[PDB]
C-alpha cells in the first residue's frame, strides 16, 4: 500500500536557467515527480520535474530561481507525483491555487488522497443531459436555461461586468425548487487581481453563502504553475462531490483566458516553438480535458454542470481561446458592451446568447409547461422590437403603424423589467416567467403567433 | 399637388436604389477582397516566423 | 484475424457503382440519389437536424451492415447517440429486431486521446471492408470529419512540422482522398464467387 522508503536529497544541481534548476546523478528519475528545493539562506521552495533524461532531471520551481546557487541549495526528491487532499469538509473553506487554506481553518483530513489529472470519463458511462440549474438571473434562467451537466461559457470583454455576473451566479444558483442540501458549487478564479479577489471572498461571507461553497483563488502574480493546477484541484474536488457524493455541483472557472496566458509560458518553458496564433498546438485537447470533467453519469445521483468564463481581445470571437471553447462547449451566454454603456444591469445580449440544451432543462415537471413558449414569443418580439427601432430613425415615428408602436413600447419595457436586475435581487424561474407574461400581455393575443392557444387560453387572461 | 409629388418621389426612388445596388455589388465584394488578403498576408507572416 | 488500420484490404477487382443506396426519402431517393458504393457529405451543424439520414440509413437503407463513428464529439453529443442507437429497431421477416444486431458503433469524446479521436476513421473503415469481404453491402458514417482533421493538426502540431493551409499539415488533402478512395463496390478475394460493397457519408462542419 504506503509508499514507505526514506527520501534522497541531491546537492547535485548542475545549471539554472529562467524558471528552471537542473541536476544531475539523481537514481531513476520520475517524470511530473513533486520535489522540494531548501535555498543557502533556509528558505523552503517547491517545482515539479519537467523533464527526464538518464541520471538528469530538469525542474520548474514555482517560486523564482532567484538566490539558488550550483553549492549550497539542496533538493529533496518525493518519490510521487501531485495528489490532493479531497473531503466534504472542503465547502466553506477557501484555498489559494496549491490547494493550501487560506481562510485561517486548519489544513484538510483526506477522505481520500487523488491525482489531479484524473481520468476520462468513459462514454459508456455518461446519460445525456435533464433537468434545470436555476441561476437566479432571468436573462440566462428565461431564455438561455442551463441543464444538468450541461457546459456553457459566458463570453465578456475587459472592463465588462463578468467577475460581479458570476459572483451573482455564484450567491443565487440552485435547483428550482419545484412543488436542495444536495447542491454544491466550485468556485476557480485564474490569475484574479487582489480587488477582484477581496471582492469574491468578502462578498460570498457578508451574503452568508459558503456552506454550498469551495472557493479556490490564484491572484495575478501567483506562480503560472499554480495556474495551471488551479482548474485541476476544482475539478478533482467536483469530482469527489458529485460521482462519489451524489451533489449537483455547479462549477465555475473564471478567466480560461487567464489559465492559457500560463499555458503557453509552459510551454515557452519547455522550449516549444509556438503554434497557431501563438498559443501551444495541443490547446485543444488541453482545454478538453478541462471541459469534459462533467455530466450526469449512470447509477449515481450527482452531477457536474460548468460555467467557463472568458475576455476576449478586440470583443473578436474568432480568437482561438473562444473558437476552440466553441467546438467543446454547448451553448454561449454573451456579455455586451453596448447594454453596459446604456448602465444597464446584467448586460447579457440574448440575440446572439444560445443554450443548446435549454429543450432538456424547460417544461412540465422541470420548470413550467409555457417556458418554451413564452421564451421563443420573447425572443421574437425583441428581434422584431430592434428592426424597428431601426427603421424608426430613417421613416419617422409617424409611419410607424399601430403594431410598430406595440414593438416599440415592448422593447422599451423588455429591457427595463426583464433584462434589467439588480445585482443582489434574486429571481425564481416562476418569478421571470411572470415578469415574461407581463410584457407579453402588451400585445393583442393574436400577434403571440409563436405560442399555442392552449397556452394563450391557460396564461393570457390576469386572475385574482 | 399629387403630380409635382409624383415626379419628385420617382427621382428619390431611384437614387435609393441604385445606393442599395451599389453597395451591394461594388461596396461590400471590395471589403471582402481586402478582408481576404490580410488573412493569407498573416498566414505567410507566421510560416515566416 | 488482425489487420493494419492504414493498409487497404485487397480485393479481386474494383468495380463502377451501379445500384442506388436507397433511403425511403422522396428527396434524397428521387433527386440526389446516391449508390452502393458512393460517397456523400453532409453538413454537420446544430439546428440541421442530420438525424434523418443517420437513422434512414440505420433502420431503412438496403445495406446489410452499418459503422457509425464518432471521432472526436462534444461528451453530450456523444451521450445522445449511445443511448438512441440502442433504442431504434425495424422489422425483419415479420418481426421487430434491434438496430444492434446489424450495427457497430465507434465513439470518442473531445478529451479521448488524440491519436484516437485521429485514428477512428481508419478504425471504422476497416471494420466497413471486413464486412464487405464477406459479401455484404455496407454504409459507413462519420460523425464530422472536421474533429478528425483538428486531430491531424494537432498530431502534425506536437511534430512540429511546416504549418502549410490554415495549419493543416501539407497531406491533409492526400489523407482525405486516400480515405474516400476505400468507398466502391468491389469483387471480394478468394473462392466463393461474391460481390460487396462499402458506402460513405462523411459529415464536416464549414
Amino acid at each position: 500500500n504506503y509508499l514507505s522508503q526514506p527520501r534522497l536529497t541531491y546537492k547535485t544541481v548542475s545549471g539554472v536557467n529562467g524558471p528552471l534548476v537542473i541536476l544531475d546523478h539523481v537514481k531513476f528519475p520520475r517524470y511530473a515527480e513533486i520535489v522540494h528545493l531548501t535555498l543557502p539562506d533556509g528558505t523552503k521552495r517547491s517545482g515539479q520535474v519537467l523533464e527526464v533524461s538518464g541520471s538528469k532531471a530538469v525542474v520548474q520551481v514555482f517560486e523564482g530561481t532567484s538566490g539558488i546557487d550550483a553549492k549550497k541549495t539542496s533538493c529533496e526528491f518525493t518519490g510521487d507525483i501531485l495528489r490532493t487532499p479531497v473531503s466534504e469538509d472542503m465547502l466553506g473553506r477557501v484555498f489559494n491555487g496549491s490547494g493550501k487554506p487560506i481562510d485561517r481553518g486548519p489544513v484538510v483530513l483526506a477522505e481520500d488522497f487523488l491525482d489531479i489529472m484524473g481520468q476520462p470519463i468513459n462514454p459508456q458511462c455518461r446519460i445525456y443531459p435533464e433537468e434545470m440549474i436555476q441561476t437566479g438571473i432571468s436573462a440566462i434562467d428565461g431564455m438561455n436555461s442551463i441543464a444538468r451537466g450541461q457546459k456553457i461559457p459566458i463570453f465578456s470583454a475587459a472592463g465588462l461586468p463578468h467577475n460581479e455576473i458570476a459572483a451573482q451566479i455564484c450567491r443565487q444558483a440552485g435547483l428550482v425548487k419545484k412543488s436542495e442540501e444536495n447542491f454544491a458549487i466550485v468556485f476557480a478564479a485564474m490569475g484574479v487581481n487582489m480587488e477582484t479577489a477581496r471582492f469574491f471572498k468578502s462578498d460570498f461571507e457578508e451574503n452568508g453563502s459558503m456552506d454550498n461553497v469551495c472557493l479556490f483563488l490564484n491572484l495575478a502574480n501567483d506562480p503560472t504553475i499554480e495556474r495551471i493546477i488551479t482548474p485541476r484541484l476544482a475539478l478533482t474536488t467536483a469530482e469527489f462531490l458529485a460521482y462519489q457524493c451524489e451533489k449537483h455541483v455547479l462549477v465555475i472557472l473564471t478567466d480560461m483566458s487567464s489559465y492559457a496566458e500560463a499555458l503557453r509560458e509552459v510551454s515557452a518553458a519547455r522550449e516549444e516553438v509556438p503554434g497557431r496564433r501563438g498559443f501551444p498546438g495541443y490547446m485543444y485537447t488541453d482545454l478538453a480535458t478541462i471541459y469534459e470533467r462533467a455530466g450526469r453519469v449512470e447509477g449515481r445521483n450527482g452531477s457536474i454542470t460548468q460555467i467557463p468564463i472568458l475576455t476576449m481581445p478586440n470583443d473578436d470571437i474568432t480568437h482561438p481561446i473562444p473558437d476552440l471553447t466553441g467546438y467543446i462547449t454547448e451553448g454561449q451566454i454573451y456579455v455586451d458592451r453596448q447594454l453596459h454603456n446604456r448602465q444597464i444591469y446584467p448586460p447579457i445580449n440574448v440575440l446572439p446568447s444560445l443554450s443548446r440544451l435549454m429543450k432538456s432543462a424547460i417544461g412540465e415537471g422541470m420548470t413550467r409547461k409555457d417556458h418554451a413558449d413564452v421564451s421563443n414569443q420573447l425572443y421574437a418580439c425583441y428581434a422584431i422590437g430592434k428592426d424597428v427601432q431601426a427603421m424608426k430613425a430613417v421613416v419617422g415615428e409617424e409611419a410607424l403603424t399601430s403594431d410598430d408602436l406595440l414593438y416599440l413600447e415592448f422593447l422599451q419595457k423588455f429591457e427595463k423589467n426583464f433584462i434589467t436586475q439588480g445585482p443582489y435581487e434574486n429571481r425564481t424561474v416562476y418569478e421571470t416567467l411572470d415578469i415574461g407574461w407581463q410584457l407579453l400581455r402588451i400585445f393583442p393575443k393574436e400577434m403571440l403567433k409563436r405560442i399555442p392557444q392552449s397556452t394563450l387560453s391557460e396564461f393570457y387572461p390576469r386572475d385574482s | 399637388s399629387l403630380q409635382t409629388s409624383f415626379v419628385t418621389l420617382d427621382e428619390a426612388i431611384k437614387i435609393t436604389n441604385r445606393r442599395v445596388n451599389a453597395i451591394e455589388h461594388v461596396i461590400i465584394p471590395r471589403i471582402e477582397r481586402t478582408l481576404a488578403y490580410i488573412i493569407t498576408e498573416l498566414d505567410e507572416r507566421e510560416r515566416e516566423e | 484475424q488482425v489487420w493494419p488500420v492504414r493498409q487497404v484490404r485487397p480485393v479481386t477487382e474494383k468495380l463502377p457503382a451501379n445500384h442506388p443506396l436507397l433511403t425511403g426519402q422522396r428527396v434524397l431517393d428521387a433527386l440526389f440519389p446516391c449508390v452502393q458504393g458512393g460517397t456523400t457529405a453532409i453538413p454537420g451543424a446544430f439546428g440541421c437536424g442530420k438525424t434523418v439520414i443517420s437513422q434512414s440509413l440505420s433502420k431503412y437503407s438496403n445495406s446489410d451492415v452499418i459503422i457509425y463513428v464518432g471521432c472526436g464529439e462534444r461528451g453530450n453529443e456523444m451521450s445522445e447517440v449511445l443511448r438512441d442507437f440502442p433504442e431504434l429497431t425495424m422489422e425483419v421477416d415479420g418481426k421487430v429486431e434491434s438496430i444492434m444486431k446489424r450495427t457497430a458503433l465507434v465513439a470518442n469524446t473531445s478529451n479521448m486521446p488524440v491519436a484516437a479521436r485521429e485514428a477512428s476513421i481508419y478504425t471504422g473503415i476497416t471494420l466497413s471492408e471486413y464486412f464487405r469481404d464477406m459479401g455484404y453491402h455496407v454504409s459507413m458514417m462519420a460523425d464530422s470529419t472536421s474533429r478528425w482533421a483538428e486531430a491531424l493538426r494537432e498530431i502534425s502540431g506536437r511534430l512540429a512540422e511546416m504549418p502549410a493551409d490554415s495549419g493543416y499539415p501539407a497531406y491533409l488533402g492526400a489523407r482525405l482522398a486516400s480515405f474516400y478512395e476505400r468507398a466502391g463496390r468491389v469483387k471480394c478475394l478468394g473462392n466463393p464467387e461474391r460481390e460487396g460493397s462499402v458506402s460513405i457519408v462523411g459529415a464536416v462542419s464549414p
